[PDB]
């Protein structure tokens, strides 16, 4: 019944809040609960005889017979009734007379909620410190969960000031968005300064017993890092404090706007499944992603720390100072951060070349899921998102990765200076307000029109419509004999049917750069037509072309066979002419086009022949990511013989190179890219039976076992050394690693040891490990599925894990299928080797004998198995011939 | 004069003594060699064992081990 | 309709043959067929008006309108009709008048049969010599297959002389039972001298192109060995010729009767599935069991050759000179040979100690199947065997092994001299005749009654009735605190129900020897009662007793726990006091009693603790045979960790011992027992990860691969070295062994290489081998199942083989389940590791989805799986505790 | 007098030279040593290689290899 305004999921536009007074009093003593009082001041834009305000699971106290009290700021309203609507999470107050427009009113309430163990609203986190168990009270009120803590107009467009007060035990400390107003005076009261105009989902307050390390920037901003006292004493928060300042300075210069606040607190929590939340002034991280230990952490951990810090600090301007009008534009916010973090990180670590990793981290990660008929566009109308489940549905990998990709492309074809000027104008115009993406497009268009240098085929909004209103990306095919260029909607499945209509008929307006034999050409625009012709893409018998430079565009590229051969010849002649990003791009595009049956698989295999002289990390990473599917499909057949041989032939020089560079593995590289390349070289050499790598792993494991107190193995090589030593050895090595794992205190080292324990080649050892996984005292619940997946990665353990899962189906579903997606990931991970008819028949029989989401996962596995069977039957002979001829 | 060389020795991944380039030379012609061992973290807080024992020799200042001599620094 | 005499499976007792004239003319040129003519002279004991004679698939030619012609030797009978009864395999001739009693008659016939590829009657064998294919014509007429070649009274009690004539091409040679009468004069006619009085199933004649090596014994007997000309030229028949003479001399002295014939021909055939047939004067072997190569054959092959020669030469007196009256006494014949072969072999090889192996070869082999409720007695009434299928059913392992065991026991408690005297009297009295076992019992009783030294509790027949008329064997339990002795029917299944009634209520009259602390006692007889008491079995706190000396009796022995502990202490103190056969006996009996839940399994495990100082072969062989079941049940669980360790601890000294004895594996032992012990030591050391054995195998494999032309590895160690090198190595070793296997010309070496190819630890290599097994050009059909079984023995290959069999069920059943028992053995071999409920459910589902003999094999596998599951669930914890405590 | 020793050498399973006890001695005081190699079949029809090279020395007649001396026979 949509006639009643309290049955509508969207809040009425009649009342606008101005300020809040929230008082909270957590009760950490257990049936954990909290109590509070709240005051809301609001203005009635239009006359109305009803007040609707969000409220979720709050017990109120009777005030003159009603749950809340209302007064003016005096025709005092008379509350006829007050009720709770649980479906729409509302609190409805009926007034005997309409409210006078242009007048301000105050509503007081006193409520009592629960501090539950669910990470929503005001909740509690229980952790283990030393031998004792400690409890903290923290808030995660993103999206639509601030109503769970106190009654408010819980919509992002509703912006108001806040006055926070906390009542906490003397033994604890309280943190909020702003600085405390002064000293806190068995219970103490802490009051905080008034927040600026902000949204409800950006508020936070935490009561805990934590220590901090502090510093002051030359700009005057006080930067604090909060963690457990032990971690602070050990110095695990020094790197974050060191890198926070430069990132803030870079964002102040880049946005051309000073930091809006006075303090910057970043707090690490022992258990935080959300990862990170960009609360204004008090950012919350998980301790596994914010704390860095210089004794047991690898380079990947350091890169993750710096990138997550940059990503969360980017939101302080773009997302908090200017907020989205409604949850349908979220892709613009998150994606923007997902693009600028690298830039910020690139300022903090100039020598790491971080901006090159984004492709491997984002573009190639999203093109896997965007090349399916089940994809969706970035932008949707606001009327299609009303339910909180619909609101939660928009937080997906598309909104982050593809938004970052399209914003990076837009920044590249508009130049960095114009992009920064438009961003600065947009931030200045709409500070402390709400916007839509059309406003940003208008500001960028204004900046473009004020300069004569850059010319576009159309307006910014018209170009961006092709990339935000329809799903997928194009593949651009070039014929260099005549110079013809065409575009087509790319799909990984050649026999896929797209049923989602598009207003543009899946045609894009494409920006295209290129080089001719390493010499830059003029920029080109594909104007939104299916086919075109130009002389920039016409070549003679000597020269060649290559289009997507540094992969700044969100599309694939395909050439004719002669151009591919010329590119391969150039790669075999001089690598330095072609940029390394494009050296990875050729491999990635060739394999993806082979999967779509647009080029023969032999061309994709030919594109990997230059790796025998490549010392960079990205081409090797792309090739190994592409060949993982081949390894999965052929590790139990005769094709695995030659294939390994070929890979060994390709990896022997690279390993040797590092053996010469590192001085027999004593001095290790200082740059991130070289460290990644060394890790890749050692891992691949040990995986494909290079004797030197096995000798190195055995010697390092012997040195470690001689003196377990001090680990002589560098943290970058520990996983490979452990796994290879366990694979080579027997029960003694496995027992030593298991004993080390049982006494492990840190998390990264324990994870490395647990992953290494799954590399055994003995059936009985793997079965004993599977038996160990059933005991919570040995293996934690949250790791169990991961362990199973690792054991499934072993070719020996495939059948063992499948039998174990089939035997323990009910217990696994009960423990991990109630409300988590881990069960679906486990099902997908243990069935990805199925490529035969016998396995398909067995899976169908199991499904027939086991008839919620488990059946859907089984059906998806059946479809994947059918596809794998067809692909293997179609490609086995030709891939075997190629591997035999080239090994 | 009384030249002192603080050599830094490491054990390689194959189990071999390697003379680190982080060795120090002081010139305040007797030569006094002091050996220090370390791990991947480059913290020379351990006395050299029998295996990782080298003598500073001499231009280029090198470290003579039991089986070879490795150039450490240059006194130019 | 049993009224008609031609519907009765037993031949009438009215006509008795005297002599035959058989003429044969094989046609080796192909639709292979043969023609012949036959004359039968017979006497009519009683007047009759019908002639019935065996005939199977013979086309006759009309003689005055009838198939055969009959005449006197003159009231000529008039043949009213002549017909063939296919059900009873008869030829019926109706005469117008009854035959006069006391008169002799002659029946002439001319027939034409087929030389088929089935080894029955007169058939053909096709083999490959060099690159060509050659054909020979040979006969296998055992049991009831002489009727398939020519009409005759085909019953063993029907004895007559024979005159054989053969018509063969000039390029071939013909062999028969007797010497040719002279020179053979495009076709030649060979006539042979008249045979003595013999049976039809002992006749043989072979036409082929073979070479021979000849010798003459001092007794005047001409001994010939026939084989292919290549094998004779290479000298592969020298060992058989060398050992034939001494065996004949031993049998002449032992039987106290000279060799009945003048010549002794032994011929080896390339394809002979029967193994060996004891035709009088012309013995037929398979070439894999008669020919010995001093360059590629091991000691097991030599032992097999000498034992099979002795077994077949024993039949020349016992079985041919005196024959069974009917096929219900066959156990007496075969068993006798199965006992005396060792004796004969012991004469040919004095230093081999062959008579000790019989136990391991026979007794322990038959007690496995005789301890089941489905067993049957040795002796059955003659009226229960009439059908030729029933006749073929009596050729089972019981009749051989248990007959040999009971005859050995009888010979031992009657002393060798009296046994030989009785055998000689029996042979002299009934030469050229037929007997029953009662005649032999009467002769033995006569010999016993003529001497005062040996006294028996009853007659020989009364004692032997307990052992030939009821199935199973007893277990004798001794209580040494009071000296009480009891007997009970032993069954391996504690919950088994015996439904076969016994007239003696399963009570035996048992001969019992014993020693007291190594000192012989007086012989004792258990008189056929359930319980008894005697002071021979009463011991104090110091002494101990041990009963079945050299295991001459067919029963098990059980003691009280104190006596077991004293025996174990003696074994740990001085092995030499207890004979080696009894040292194996204690282990065997303890494990069998543990399986029946009469002693704890910990006692059986305690009985193996003395092997750390044992250098003999039989105790180790018994222990490993007992522990094979433990390895099958526990090789995929946590129990496999300690167990291997324990075995390693037990096997390290023995290996070291031989390493010292052989001078670092350069000089090898010359005695059979020491060679077996060395093979066992090397195999067990390499199987359980002794580093020295692995180094030895790797070094020997490297030496072999350096110079493949000459194999430097001694033939005794080749299988272990090959398997261990393949297990340690990778694809290179496997490829080298596969290439050697493809070019192998001999059979033993090819079998060793094929067995070694299944020791790989790589999944893809095993799958490629399984794919290879589908091609007849690579793996022969007759080996395929064996290969699968070998791949099933690998712990990695268990699941692979099971999946392969499930996927190729129909083809395997068609190729090996039509008329062969190989399919049932394959099914039993690939399912013997099943001990879990998941495997049982999977097997039941497969059976339900696959519904002849295949279902019976699946049901037997289900029963075995249930038993294994129960045993594992009952014993896992205690065996794990014992292995952890003793490793 | 002119004493001749025909030594027989074998390669062990570990790859070591072993002097066989089947060596021969002839006494028809110079000593002439002739080396012959063989396999497990004990057929000395191959000339000794560099690895399996021994010299007859002298009572007990032994075979001195490159690394040890092994007693072959006794001339008693
Ligand atoms: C929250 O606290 C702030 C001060 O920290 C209050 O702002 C003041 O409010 C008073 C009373 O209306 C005004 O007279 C002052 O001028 C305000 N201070 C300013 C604008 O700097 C604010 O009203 C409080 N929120 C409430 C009561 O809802
Ligand atoms: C991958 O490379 C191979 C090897 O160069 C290509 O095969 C050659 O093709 C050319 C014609 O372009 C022939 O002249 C050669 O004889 C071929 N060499 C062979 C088969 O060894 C192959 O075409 C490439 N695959 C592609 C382009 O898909
Ligand atoms: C088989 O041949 C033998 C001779 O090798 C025959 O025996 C002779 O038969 C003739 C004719 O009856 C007698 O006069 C001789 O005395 C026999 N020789 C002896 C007994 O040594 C025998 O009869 C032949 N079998 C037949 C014809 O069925
Ligand atoms: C197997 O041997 C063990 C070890 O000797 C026996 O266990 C011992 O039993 C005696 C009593 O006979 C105790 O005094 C010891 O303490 C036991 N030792 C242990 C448990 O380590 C065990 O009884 C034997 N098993 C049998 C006879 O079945
Ligand atoms: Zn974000
Ligand atoms: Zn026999």
């Amino acid at each position: 019944d949509q006639s009643k305004p309290w049955n509508v999921y969207r809040l009425p536009k009649t009342l606008i809040p101005d300020s809040y007074n929230v008082t909270l009093r957590p009760y950490l003593t257990p049936l954990y609960v909290f109590t509070g009082t709240n005051i809301v001041r609001f203005t009635c834009k239009e006359s109305t005889n009803i007040v609707i305000i969000h409220s979720k699971r709050l017990n109120y106290t009777s005030h003159q017979g009603h749950m809340v009290a209302l007064s003016g700021v005096h025709p005092q309203p008379v509350i006829v009734r007050t009720e709770l609507v649980e479906l729409t999470e509302y609190l409805v107050v009926h007034l005997q007379e309409p409210l006078v427009a242009g007048r301000q009113y105050e509503m007081n309430s006193e409520f009592q909620g629960e501090l539950a163990d669910d990470l929503a609203g005001f909740y509690r986190s229980e952790y283990m410190e030393n031998g004792v168990k400690k409890v903290l009270a923290t808030t995660h009120m993103q999206a639509t969960e601030a109503r769970k803590s106190f009654p408010c107009f819980d919509e992002p467009a509703m912006k108001a000031t806040f006055n926070i007060t906390i009542i906490h035990p003397n033994n604890l400390v309280a943190l909020s968005n702003m600085l405390p107003r002064g000293p806190s005076v068995t219970w103490k009261v802490t009051e905080f300064e008034t927040t600026p105009i902000m949204s409800t989902y950006l508020l936070a307050y935490i009561v805990s017993e934590f220590s901090y390390v502090e510093t002051r920037a030359p700009s005057g901003v006080l930067i604090r890092i909060w963690a457990r006292p032990s971690a602070i004493n050990q110095g695990h928060g020094d790197y974050a404090l060191k890198v926070t300042g430069p990132i803030l300075d870079f964002f102040s210069q880049h946005y051309d706007t000073p930091y809006p606040l006075n303090k910057s607190d970043q707090i690490a929590l022992p258990d935080f499944n959300a990862g990170a939340m960009e609360n204004w002034g008090l950012v919350t991280y998980r301790e596994s992603a914010l704390l860095y230990d210089r004794q047991s952490s690898s380079s990947g951990n350091q890169e993750r720390v710096v990138t997550v810090i940059a990503h969360e600090l980017a939101h302080q301007w773009f997302g908090n100072l200017v907020t989205l009008e409604w949850w349908n534009d979220l892709w613009l916010n998150e994606g923007f951060a997902s693009y600028v973090e690298y830039l910020g990180a690139d300022f903090a670590e100039p020598t790491w070349n971080l901006k090159d990793l984004m492709v491997l981290n984002d573009v190639y990660r999203v093109m896997a899921v965007d090349a399916l008929a089940s994809s969706h566009p970035l932008s949707t109308p606001a009327s299609e998102i009303n339910t909180p489940a619909q609101i939660s549905e928009v937080f997906d990998s598309i909104s982050y990765s593809k938004g970052a990709s399209v914003l990076r492309m837009l920044s590249n074809f508009l130049t960095e200076d114009l992009f920064k000027m438009g961003i600065a104008s947009y931030l200045h115009t709409y500070k402390y307000g709400n916007t839509i993406y059309l406003n940003l497009w208008e500001h960028l268009q204004q900046v473009v029109d004020k300069q004569p240098t850059i010319k576009l085929p159309d307006t910014v909004s018209a170009i961006m419509d092709r990339w935000i209103l329809q799903m997928g990306f194009p593949v651009i095919t070039v014929d260099t004999q005549t110079g013809t260029i065409s575009q087509q909607h790319f799909l990984l499945d050649p026999q896929s049917v797209v049923t989602r209509p598009s207003q543009f008929n899946y045609l894009w307006i494409v920006p295209i750069s290129s080089v001719r034999s390493g010499s830059p050409q003029a920029h080109y625009w594909l104007p939104g037509v299916e086919k075109a012709q130009n002389d920039l893409f016409k070549t003679t018998a000597n020269d060649w072309v290559l289009l997507n430079l540094n992969v700044t565009g969100y599309y694939l590229v395909n050439y004719d066979n002669e151009n591919w051969k010329k590119i391969q010849t150039q790669l075999q002649t001089d690598l330095s002419v072609i940029p390394v990003i494009n050296r990875a791009q050729v491999i990635h595009d060739a394999f993806n086009l082979a999967s779509a049956q647009k080029v023969p698989v032999t061309l994709a295999l030919n594109n990997t022949l230059f790796l025998i002289q490549e010392t960079e990390y990205m081409p090797w990473q792309a090739a190994l990511s592409s060949l993982s599917y081949f390894k999965l499909m052929f590790d139990r057949s005769e094709v695995y013989g030659p294939m390994k041989r070929y890979l060994k032939k390709q990896v022997t020089p690279l390993f040797n190179h590092f053996e010469r560079v590192t001085k027999n593995w004593t001095d290790h590289p200082q740059t991130l890219m070289d460290q990644y390349s060394e890790i890749n070289a050692v891992s691949t050499a040990c995986s494909y039976g290079v004797p030197e790598c096995e000798k190195l792993a055995a010697t390092l494991f012997a040195q470690w076992k001689k003196n377990p107190q001090n680990n002589p193995i560098h943290p970058n090589l520990r996983s490979t050394v452990y796994c290879n030593a366990i694979a080579q050895g027997g029960e003694e090595e496995w027992n030593f690693v298991w004993e080390q794992f049982l006494k492990a205190e840190l998390v990264n080292e324990a994870d490395k040891l647990r992953g290494a324990l799954a590399c055994s080649n003995q059936v009985w050892i793997l079965n004993r490990f599977l038996s160990y996984t059933l005991d919570p005292n040995l293996i934690r619940k949250q790791d169990v599925t991961s362990t199973l997946s690792s054991i499934s990665s072993n070719v020996v353990g495939q059948t063992l894990v499948w039998d174990f899962v089939q035997s323990n189906w009910k217990k696994l579903f009960q423990d991990y299928g109630t409300g988590s997606f881990s069960f679906s990931n486990l099902i997908q991970a243990v069935t990805r080797r199925f490529s035969t008819e016998f396995e398909l028949q067995q899976l169908e029989q199991f499904k027939k004998n086991n008839m919620g989401s488990a059946t859907r996962a089984l059906e998806q596995a059946l479809e994947k198995t059918k596809a794998n069977l067809k692909w293997v039957k179609e490609n086995k002979d030709v891939v075997l011939r190629w591997f035999t001829e080239n090994s | 004069v009384n030249i002192t060389i603080d050599l830094g020795m490491k054990l390689s991944g194959y189990g071999q003594p390697i003379a680190s380039a982080l060795s120090n030379i002081t010139l305040p012609v007797y030569v006094h060699s002091t050996c220090k061992s370390s791990l991947w973290d480059n913290v020379f807080n351990s006395d050299c064992t029998d295996v990782l024992h080298a003598t500073a020799v001499i231009f280029d200042v090198a470290a003579r081990t039991r089986t070879n001599e490795q150039v450490v620094r240059s006194l130019y």
